[PDB]
């Protein structure tokens, strides 16, 4: 995932 | 949550907590209960997993830190992610997920209810986000569900925000201009819910931003209602 994304690992 | 409070019991009770337990258990991201066997989630928080054993969901918890070895938790019996959804690009980061066993509701386990088909966001003032994730960039994962109180922006103004990235008809924005209270990493897939006549309903899923509340840059949230036919189609057809 994006790092727009909010996931721990995007 | 960044700028949020500490939330007390029966306040969130469709909010939950997708975890996963390999060696060690973590909370990963949240997840709005929509029905007795069905969770709302963002897509996102499947890329990078292992196959759907790992994961407890814990519903009618307030404080992850109450979690003991005997708290029960509910177990993944099919997840849906949306067929056009795509990571690098981003678009329709929504998920439905199907527990192994119905739960039945009490005041601090119930669904949230959702939007009609058709639905402008402009009759919507009193918003808010709710979460265990960081509480600034850089931060940690917090024990007791944090609240925020969050202005939804139009897509227009939104856009401005984000070049080069297109803010659709299907997602909603929600932030300050001067920043300081958003969702953040570990806020994923949570609901953004909004009260309207003494009644509370799922207007977005938590899905992107730039960093977490910074000025200027509103968090971005997939708009459950251009979603409904999809959300029926899907749960209909599985049960
Ligand atoms: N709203 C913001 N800032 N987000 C959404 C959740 C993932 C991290 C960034």
């Amino acid at each position: 995932c994006p790092a727009r994304f909010a996931a721990l690992w995007c | 949550i960044v700028g949020g409070t500490n939330s007390s019991w029966g306040e969130w009770p469709w909010q939950v907590s997708l975890q996963v337990k390999l060696t060690a258990q973590r909370h990963l991201c949240g997840g709005s209960l929509i029905g007795h066997q069905w969770v709302l989630t963002a897509a996102h928080c499947f890329d990078g997993l292992p196959l759907q054993d790992v994961w407890r969901i814990y519903s009618g918890i307030l404080n992850l830190s109450d979690i003991t070895k005997d708290t029960p938790f509910s177990q993944i019996k099919e997840i849906i992610i949306h067929q056009n959804y795509k990571v690098s690009e981003g678009n329709h980061d929504i998920a439905l997920i199907k527990l192994q066993a119905p739960l039945n509701y009490t005041e601090f386990q119930k669904p949230i209810s959702l939007p009609s088909k058709g639905d402008t966001s402009t009759i919507y003032t009193n918003c808010w986000v709710t979460g265990w994730g960081f509480s600034k960039e850089k931060g940690e994962i917090q024990n007791i569900l944090q609240k925020v109180n969050i202005p939804l922006v139009t897509n227009e103004e939104c856009q401005k925000r984000y070049q080069d990235y297109k803010i659709t008809q299907r997602m909603v924005c929600a932030g300050y201009k001067e920043g300081g209270k958003d969702a953040c990493k570990g806020d994923s897939g949570g609901p953004l819910v909004c009260k309207h006549n003494g009644m509370w309903r799922l207007v977005g899923i938590t899905s992107w931003g730039e960093g977490c509340a910074r000025r200027e840059q509103p968090g971005v949230y997939t708009k459950v209602a251009e979603y409904m036919d999809w959300i029926l189609e899907k749960t209909q057809s599985s049960d």
